[PDB]
C-alpha cells in the first residue's frame, strides 16, 4: 500500500535533530566501508599524482530510524540525504575531486528495520603520492590512498574494513597502460594529531614500469652509436679528412640525445640512472674521438705506432662497453 | 546591550524591499566609487588581455536606514547584502571575473546615521584590451578599464568619483609584477555613451605601458649582428680557401635561419609589418647578399683573377659600411617616437 | 564473435596434480577477464578464479584460497590452471568464459557472454 | 481559462510525496529511453576517450498525475522537475559531464492526462573508451556507452529502448574529420553487482580510419629516402670521400622520422604496426651504408670484386623492399 | 511616492503562477528579439569555432503585469526574473556558454503598464562552426549562429526579428586580426523534429582571410629556394664535390618547410592547396639536384653534351615555375 | 542522554542573532589562530606563485554560547556553521582557492561550556609570491603568506598567534623536489587602509635551490665544448680545410644552447647570472675560430709567426677560461 | 544557389529493375546531407531514404527497405540510387534534395531547401 | 621492513659531550622523518626532536631548545646526536624510530613503526 509508508517516513522525521550523531553519550558508532574500483585514468610523473574513480559505500546502525511495520527492504531518493546524519569522511593525500552529477548527484540511501544505514557514493580523486626515481624507470612505486574522519575523535567513531578478502573489488578492471598492478594492503591505525587520536583506514597497492618500451626509445639509439663510434677503425687513415666527420657527429648525436629525448622526460634534481648510463655512452664516443687526437700528434713521428693503434683500438672497446652492459644490467635487476 | 540594536535592526527591516532602488519615482541617486589596485597582473600579448586585482568599493545615500543609535558606526554580516539593495557593475572588456568565497564572501557593509553604506568587494578580472603591434617591441600603448552601469539609464543613476579627480584611484607600491612591461602614468574620464536601451554612464580608466627594451636586445639582436659580423670579417679571409669557405658561407644563412626560427618561437601572430620581421630580413639579406660576393669567384678566378682584386677588395670596405649606416638609420627611427 | 574451446581432462587419485587449458580467437580485445566454474553433479556453478588481461591480478574464492594457481598467456591466447592437492569434491565440470569490460562483479554466472564446453574430470581415493 | 489550471496543478501537488517512486509496493515501473545526437567532438588517443553532444528522452507513467477536466496536453517549466519524481539515471564510463545551463537548466518538461511524463535534457559526456593500437593506424576502433540506474534495482526500474529502428538519430549530422561511421547496436543486459541486479542500455558503434592522409606523413618521406639511399650505385667510387655523405645523412634522417615525426604521435608500450614499418626501412639504408663498408675492405684487394657489387646491388634492394611491401600492405588488408 | 508602488507591485504577484506561459489556452505568444554583439575574441581552426560576447534582448507581452495608477515606465531589480515567467532560449551550435555574474548577475528587467517586457542579458558564447579548407587560405568561411526555443512548439511561441536593418549592431566594432567581416543575413524558419515544428532565427555573416601575411611565413621562403636551386647552372663543374652541397641542402630545406611550417598549421585529412603548392616547388628542387645526377653519368662519355646542358637548363626552370604560378595564382583568385 | 542536548542547543539558537559579532559595543574580540601544512603542490618561475593545502584553526570566546548541564565538551556537524557567526579571514597574495567538498565540506565546529569555539577549515591555496632571479639559480627566494580581516577594523577583532614555537607545525612534511626549506618567521602587525587600521598576521620561510642538477644541464656541456674547441692547436694544419669544421660547429652549439637550452628556462628581461655564463663560453669558441682567421691571412707571409701562435696558444686559453671560473664561482658564494 | 538536376529515369514493366540518380550544382559545403522523395498523384509527399556526406553513413524508410541503395561519391558530387523489386504501386515523380547542417528532422519534406525536380518513373505490369 | 643498530653510549660523567647511532638499514624511501627518544627509569617515555629526511630542517623540545644537534647523511643515511651542555636530569635511556608520510604530529610516540634496541646513557 501507498498509504502506511508516507506516514511512516514522517514518522522517522518528526523531530529528528540531524546535527547530532547517534548513541551521542554512549558508545561509539562502529561504520563500516567498502570501496569498488572502476578505473585509474593516469598517472603524472610531473606532478606526482594519480587519478582513480571509485564507488565508495558505508554501513552504520541508528536506533532513531527503525521501522516496523512493512517487511519489505527500503529506497530512497537522493534528496533524503540533506535530512540525515551522515560522518565526515574526507580524503588525505588528494590534490582535487568532486561528485559526479549528471543527472542526479550519485548518491544512494538504503534503509533497513534494525536501522542499518547504506550510503553509496561515486567519486573521482585525484591523490598525489611520492615518487622515487633512483632506480627510473626500473622502479617499483608504492602509491597509496588514506580515508579519515575529519570533526569526530576515535571516542566517537570507529572505521573497519568489510573483511581483508572483501572490500576492494574491481581489482582486475585496473588498466594502466605503462604500469602494472601486483599486490593489495589494508590497513587500520589511530593516528593522533594535537586535538585527539583520530581513526584512518589507508588503501594501499604497488606499481611495477612495464620495461618493454624504452629500448625502443633511450636504448637502441644510445646502442648504435657506440657501434658508429667503431667505423673508424675499419677506416684506412686517407679519409682523415673524413673520419673526424663522424666524430664530430656521434658526440653531437650524444647531444641530441641529452636534449630532444630529455623533452619526453621528468624533471628531478638527483640524478637518474639512465643518467649515468646516458653519462657512460657518451664518454666512449668521446674517448672514440681521441682515438684520432693521439693519431695526429705522433703520425708524423712513425706511422708504426699508428700500425698498432686499431690492434690496440678494436681489442678494447667490444669489451669495456660489454662489460659496462654487465655492470648496468646487474645492479639493477 | 547587543539586544538594543537588533529591535532597531529588525524594526528599520520591516517593510524594506530590495527590489526598488531609493527615490523610484523622486529625484536622481548618485553613486560614489573607489578603486584600490592591488596587484597588477601580467600580460599575455597573444590574447590581447592583462589580469587586475583590485579592492573595488561604492558608496551611496540612503534614506530608509536612517535611525538614532548609540554606536553610529556598524559593520556587518555578508548576508545582509542580499537582504537589501545595492546598484551592479559590469565591465565592457570583462572576459572573465572571481569574487572570492574563501572563508566568507570577501564583503563588507558599513552603515552611518545618514545612510551613508559603504559595500566593498575583492574582485580579479582578466580583462582585454587591443593592441596596436605596428612599432614592436617599442610600443608604448593604452589598456583601459571602462565600467558603467547597468539595468539603469541616465535619468535614474549617476556614477560620481569619491576623491577628487586626482586621488581616486590608488596604486599600490610594490604590486606592479611588470617583467615584461613597465607602468607610466594614469587617467581617468566620464562619459555618456548611447546605446539601444538607454543612454547611460560610463567610467574610464587608461593605463599607460612601456615595454622593458634591455632584454631583445641580447636575446635577438646580438646574434644577429654576430652572425652578420662572422659575415663580414670572412671577407678578410683567403681566397684560395677552396674548399673551405665553401662549407662557410651555408652555415652563415643556416644560423640566419634557426635565429629567425628562434625570433618566430615566441612572437605572437599578427597581420602586420612589425618592425623586428623589417630588421630580421634586412639582417638576413645580407649572408643572402654577401654569398654571391664569394659565389661569383667560382665562374670567375679561373677565367681571370685580375678582377677579383678590383672588386672584392672593394668588398671590405662597402658591405661593413653599408650595414653600420643602416643600424644608425634603424634606432633613430623607434626611440623617439 | 569470439569462440572459446579447453583441454586437459583425466583421472587422479586423491592429492594428485592436473593441469587445464583453454583456447581463444577471434576479437578477444573487447573481453579483458577469464574465469572458472564448476556445475556440480547436483547443484549449479560456483566460482573459482579469474585473471587480468595484462596477466597481472588473479583473484581466487574463499575455498580456493592458496590452493590452486592460475596464470596467464597472451601469445597462445591460452589460460593455464594448475591444480595441485586435490580433494574428492572437485568432480565437476569447469567451463571457460570471457566478461565484457564494464560487466559487473566478479562472482556471477548471469554476467558471462561466451562459453567453452568443459571437461569432466573426477579423482578417486 | 487561466482560472482551472493553477487550482488544478496544485491539487497534483498538494500531499505529493518527492521521495518515493511511482507503484512502490506494486510493479515495477516501465521507463523507456530515446536518444538524438547532436555532434561528436574530439576523440583523443592520448587520453582515449571522446565527447559527444546528445538530446537525452524518457517516458513513464505516473498515476499520482492524472489530470481530467483538460483535452489539451500540457507544458510545464523546468523549476517544475525539483518538485516531482526523476528516475536516477547516469553513465558508466565517462569521465565528465554537465548540463547546459545557458539562460536556463536545458529541461522539459511534458504531461499528459493519463500520467505520461516526458522529460528532455541536453547533456555534453566526456565518455572514455579503450584503445587497440595493434593495427595502428589501419584499425577498427568500438567505442561505446552505456546507460544504468544507480539506486533502484531490477524489481523496482524497468529501462527499454522505444524500437531497435528508432530511438537513435542524428547519425549522418556526425563529422569526424578523422573517422568514419559505419553501424549502429542497442543492448539492453541485466547486469549484477554484490547488491542487485541492475538493467542496462547500451549504445555502441564503430570506427574506421580514413587511410588516405597518413601516406602523405608518414610513408612518402619513407618511399623516397629508400630511392635516395640508391644514388650510390650508379655513382662511380670517384667520390669516395662524398658517397658517405649521403649514407650518414639518409641514416640521419631515419633517426629523425624516427624521433620528429614521434611528436605527432601517442605514447603505447607495445609496438604499432607503423613501427615494424619505420624499422623495415631503417634496416635497408643501415644495409646501403653497409655497401660501401665492405667496398673499401676489399677494394684494395681487387676491384673486380668491386667491379661486380652493383651488379650484385640493384638487383636486390629493389626486390626485397618491393616484396617487403608486399608483406606489409597485405597483412593487414 | 513610495507607498503606492511597493502594493502595487504584490498585488502584481500575489496569486502570479510562474508555472505557466501567458495567454496559456488562446493564440501564441509573439516574442521579439535583438542582438547587440560586443567582440569577437579568437577563431580557432583546430577546434572549429569562434567566441563572442553579445547583448541579448527579448521582447513579449503579458497581460498579467498590467499596473495603471503610474505613468513612469518601470524598472527592477534582477532578483525579481527568478519570479516571474521567461521563454526558454538556447544556442544550438555552441559548445560551452555562461553569464557573467561580475558584481551581479546581469541582467535586466523594465517594465510598462501594457505588459511590455524587457529582458536583457549578456552571454559569452563559444559556438562550433563548420569549416572547409580545400581553399586554404584563400577561403571564405560562413560561420553562423541559430537561436531555439527548447520546450515550446510553435503553437505557443513566435520567433521574430525587429526589422532587418535593425536588431543586429555593433558590427564595426568587430575587429579580427586574421579575418574580415563582409556580409549580414537573417533567417527565420520553421524546423521540424520528432516531437513538433519549432521556430528559428538565425545570424549568419561571411569571413574573409586577410591574405597579406602569409607570403611571408610560407611564400618567400619557397620563392627564394627555387632561386637558390638555379645558383648550379652558373656554377662551373670544377666544384662538383661542392655543387651536390647546394643540392643536399635545398631538398633538405623543403623537408623542413614540410615539418616546421607544419608546426604553425591545422590538421585535415584533406589535400589544403598550399600543399599542393609545397607540393610543386619540392619537385623542381628534386629534379634540379636531377640535374647533375645526369652529368656525372654522361660526362665521361663527352663533355659537349654536359657543355649544352646549361643552354637546356636555364631555359626551362625560369619558365616552367613561371607557369607554374599562373596556374596557381589564378585558377583560386 | 539524548533527550537534555536537543533542547539545549535549541536554547542555544533561539533569538540567536547572525548578523552581529559578539561583544560588540564593548572590547574587542581576541580571535587566536593555528596553522598546520600538509604539503606544497609546485613553484611556477613563469606564473611567480605556489600551491600548498593547510589545516586552518581559529579560536574565539562568545558568552551567547554557554551550555552549564553537561560535563562534556561537544562537537557538532558542519551545516551548523551556516547558523553561527564565523570572522572573516582572507589569504592576501592568493591567485585562486577553494575548500575540499570531497562527501562534505571540510570545517569542524566543536563547542566548551565557557563559549570557546573552535573552527577548522582544509584549504588549497594558489599564493603568488615575487622572485628575484638576479642570482638565478644560486638563489634565495623569500615568499610569503599574509592573512586579514575584511570587514571589521583593529577595534573590533584582534589576532594572535597560539605561541611562536607553536601553531605552524607539519615542518618536515614538506618536500620540494627543486627547492629547500630553510627557516620561519611570524609576523603581527597593524596595517592601515584607507578606512582604518586592520590586523594582519603573516607566514614567511626561506627557499634555497638545490643546486646539484644543473651542472648537468647547463654547466657540462658548455665545460667541454671549450675543451672541443681546444683540439685545433693540437692538429697540424693540413687540415686547414678541416679546422673550420670544428670551428664552424662549436660556435653553432652554442647557438643550440642560447636557445634549446632556452626552452627550459623562465622569461625575465633582466639579465640572469648563468646568462653572464653563457655569454663567456661563447666569445672564447668565437675567439677560437678568430685563431685560424689570423692564421691563413698571414701564413702566407711567414709560417715561422704561425709555428709559434699555438705556443702563444695553449698557454693563453687554460688560464683565461680557468680564471674566468674563480671571477664566477666565487662572486656568488 | 545550389541548383540540383534529375536525369536517368524511364518506363519499365513489373519485376524489373531502374537505377535513378542526382547531380548537383552549387556551394556544396554546408548542404552536407542529401536526401530523396517520392510523390504519388493521388498522395502527399513522403521520404524514402538519405545519405551523409562521407558517404559511409545510410538511413532508410522501413516500408521501402530491401528494394533500393543509396550511395553517394565526389566524382561530380553526385548521389546514386540503385535498384531491386520493381513493385507497380510505386508510380511516383520522385525528387531529390539535400539539408542544411543544423536543420532538424531527416524524415520530413519542409525541413530540405532546395528541391530538385526531374525524371518520373512510370510502372505498370 | 626497516632494521635498525644503536651504537655510542655508555658510561660518561657530567659536563660530557658524545653521539649515538641509529643504523638506517632496509628501504628507506617509506620512511622519511625520523627521530629520537628518551625513557627515565620510572617515569614513561617522551619526545627529544626529530629532522627532516633531506637535511632541511629539524624540531626540537621546548626544554633541551637549542642544546642538542641532529646529524644527517646521504652517504649511509644514518643519523647520529652531537650536542654540548650535559644535563644531570638527562638520564635516559634513548631510542630511535621512524614514520610513515601521514602518520601525525612528530611529538607522539605511538605514532611511529620501527624500534631498536636502545643504549643505556648514563649522567655519572
Amino acid at each position: 500500500n501507498m498509504s502506511f509508508v508516507k506516514e511512516t517516513v514522517d514518522k522517522l522525521l518528526k523531530g529528528y535533530d540531524i546535527r547530532l550523531r547517534p548513541d551521542f553519550g554512549g558508545p561509539p558508532v562502529c561504520v563500516g566501508m567498502n570501496i569498488d574500483i572502476a578505473s585509474i585514468d593516469m598517472v603524472s610523473e610531473v606532478n606526482m599524482d594519480y587519478t582513480l574513480t571509485m564507488y565508495f559505500q558505508q554501513y552504520w546502525r541508528d536506533k532513531r530510524l527503525a521501522y516496523s511495520g512493512i517487511p519489505l527492504n527500503l529506497t530512497l531518493d537522493n534528496r533524503v540525504a540533506d535530512q540525515l546524519w551522515v560522518p565526515d569522511t574526507y580524503f588525505l593525500n588528494d590534490k582535487k575531486s568532486f561528485v559526479h552529477g549528471v543527472t542526479v548527484k550519485n548518491r544512494m540511501i538504503r534503509l533497513h528495520p534494525d536501522g542499518t544505514v547504506l550510503y553509496g557514493l561515486r567519486i573521482t580523486t585525484t591523490a598525489a603520492c611520492m615518487m622515487d626515481l633512483r632506480r627510473y624507470p626500473l622502479d617499483e612505486q608504492n602509491c597509496t590512498l588514506e580515508i579519515e574522519s575529519y570533526g569526530y575523535t576515535t571516542d566517537d567513531i570507529e572505521f573497519y574494513w568489510r573483511g581483508g578478502d572483501k572490500a576492494v573489488t574491481g581489482v582486475e578492471r585496473i588498466e594502466l597502460p605503462q604500469f602494472s598492478i601486483v599486490e593489495h594492503r589494508l590497513v587500520s591505525r589511530n593516528v593522533v594529531f594535537a586535538t585527539g587520536a583520530y581513526p584512518r583506514l589507508s588503501l594501499s597497492f604497488r606499481l611495477k614500469r612495464n620495461i618493454g618500451y624504452f629500448i625502443l626509445q633511450t636504448y637502441m639509439p644510445s646502442i648504435l652509436i657506440t657501434i658508429l663510434s667503431w667505423v673508424s677503425f675499419w677506416i684506412n687513415y686517407d679519409a682523415s679528412a673524413a673520419r673526424v666527420a663522424l666524430g664530430i657527429t656521434t658526440v653531437l648525436t650524444m647531444t641530441t640525445i641529452n636534449t630532444h629525448l630529455r623533452e619526453t622526460l621528468p624533471k628531478i634534481p638527483y640524478v637518474k640512472a639512465i643518467d649515468m648510463y646516458l653519462m657512460g655512452c657518451f664518454v666512449f664516443v668521446f674517448l672514440a674521438l681521441l682515438e684520432y687526437a693521439f693519431v695526429n700528434y705522433i703520425f708524423f713521428s712513425q706511422p708504426a705506432r699508428a700500425a698498432a693503434i686499431d690492434r690496440w683500438s678494436r681489442i678494447v672497446f667490444p669489451f669495456t662497453f660489454s662489460l659496462f652492459n654487465l655492470v648496468y644490467w646487474l645492479y639493477y635487476v | 546591550n547587543i539586544t538594543i540594536f537588533t529591535r532597531i535592526l529588525d524594526g528599520l527591516l520591516d517593510g524594506y524591499d530590495n527590489r526598488l532602488r531609493p527615490g523610484l519615482g523622486e529625484r536622481i541617486t548618485q553613486v560614489r566609487t573607489d578603486i584600490y589596485v592591488t596587484s597588477f597582473g601580467p600580460v599575455s600579448d597573444t590574447e590581447m588581455e592583462y589580469t587586475i586585482d583590485v579592492f573595488f568599493r561604492q558608496s551611496w545615500k540612503d534614506e530608509r536606514l536612517r535611525f538614532k543609535g548609540p554606536m553610529q558606526r556598524l559593520p556587518l554580516n555578508n548576508l545582509l547584502a542580499s537582504k537589501i539593495w545595492t546598484p551592479d557593475t559590469f565591465f565592457h572588456n570583462g572576459k572573465k571575473s572571481i569574487a572570492h568565497n574563501m572563508t566568507t564572501p570577501n564583503k563588507l557593509l558599513r552603515l552611518e546615521d545618514d545612510g551613508t553604506l559603504l559595500y566593498t568587494m575583492r574582485l580579479t578580472i582578466s580583462a582585454e584590451c587591443p593592441m596596436q603591434l605596428e612599432d614592436f617591441p617599442m610600443d608604448a600603448h593604452a589598456c583601459p578599464l571602462k565600467f558603467g552601469s547597468y539595468a539603469y539609464p541616465n535619468s535614474e543613476v549617476v556614477y560620481v568619483w569619491t576623491n577628487g579627480s586626482t586621488k581616486s584611484v590608488v596604486v599600490a607600491e610594490d604590486g606592479s609584477r611588470l617583467n615584461q612591461y613597465h607602468l607610466m602614468g594614469q587617467t581617468v574620464g566620464t562619459e555618456n555613451i548611447s546605446t539601444s536601451t538607454g543612454e547611460y554612464t560610463i567610467m574610464t580608466a587608461h593605463f599607460h605601458l612601456k615595454r622593458k627594451i634591455g632584454y631583445f636586445v641580447i636575446q635577438t639582436y646580438l646574434p644577429c649582428i654576430m652572425t652578420v659580423i662572422l659575415s663580414q670579417v670572412s671577407f678578410w679571409l683567403n681566397r684560395e680557401s677552396v674548399p673551405a669557405r665553401t662549407v662557410f658561407g651555408v652555415t652563415t644563412v643556416l644560423t640566419m635561419t634557426t635565429l629567425s626560427i628562434s625570433a618566430r618561437n615566441s612572437l605572437p601572430k599578427v597581420a602586420y609589418a612589425t618592425a623586428m620581421d623589417w630588421f630580421i630580413a634586412v639582417c638576413y639579406a645580407f649572408v643572402f647578399s654577401a654569398l654571391i660576393e664569394f659565389a661569383t669567384v667560382n665562374y670567375f678566378t679561373k677565367s681571370q683573377p685580375a678582377r677579383a682584386a678590383k672588386i672584392d677588395k672593394m668588398s671590405r670596405i662597402v658591405f661593413p659600411v653599408l650595414f653600420g649606416t643602416f643600424n644608425l638609420v634603424y634606432w633613430a627611427t623607434y626611440l623617439n617616437r | 564473435q569470439v569462440q572459446l574451446q579447453e583441454s586437459g581432462g583425466g583421472l587422479v587419485q586423491a592429492g594428485g596434480s592436473l593441469r587445464l587449458s583453454c583456447a581463444a580467437s577471434g576479437h578477444t580485445f573487447n573481453y579483458p577477464i577469464m574465469g572458472w566454474f564448476r556445475q556440480a553433479p547436483g547443484k549449479e556453478r560456483e566460482f573459482v578464479g579469474a585473471i587480468s588481461w595484462s596477466g597481472g591480478s588473479t583473484s581466487y574464492a574463499d575455498s580456493v584460497k592458496d590452493r590452486f594457481t592460475i596464470s596467464r598467456d597472451n601469445a597462445k591466447n591460452t589460460v593455464y590452471l594448475e591444480m595441485n592437492n586435490l580433494k574428492p569434491e572437485d568432480t565437476a565440470v569447469y567451463y571457460c568464459a570471457a566478461k565484457g569490460r564494464y560487466s559487473g562483479g566478479l562472482y556471477y554466472p548471469t554476467n558471462y557472454d561466451y562459453w567453452g564446453q568443459g571437461t569432466q574430470v573426477t579423482v578417486s581415493s
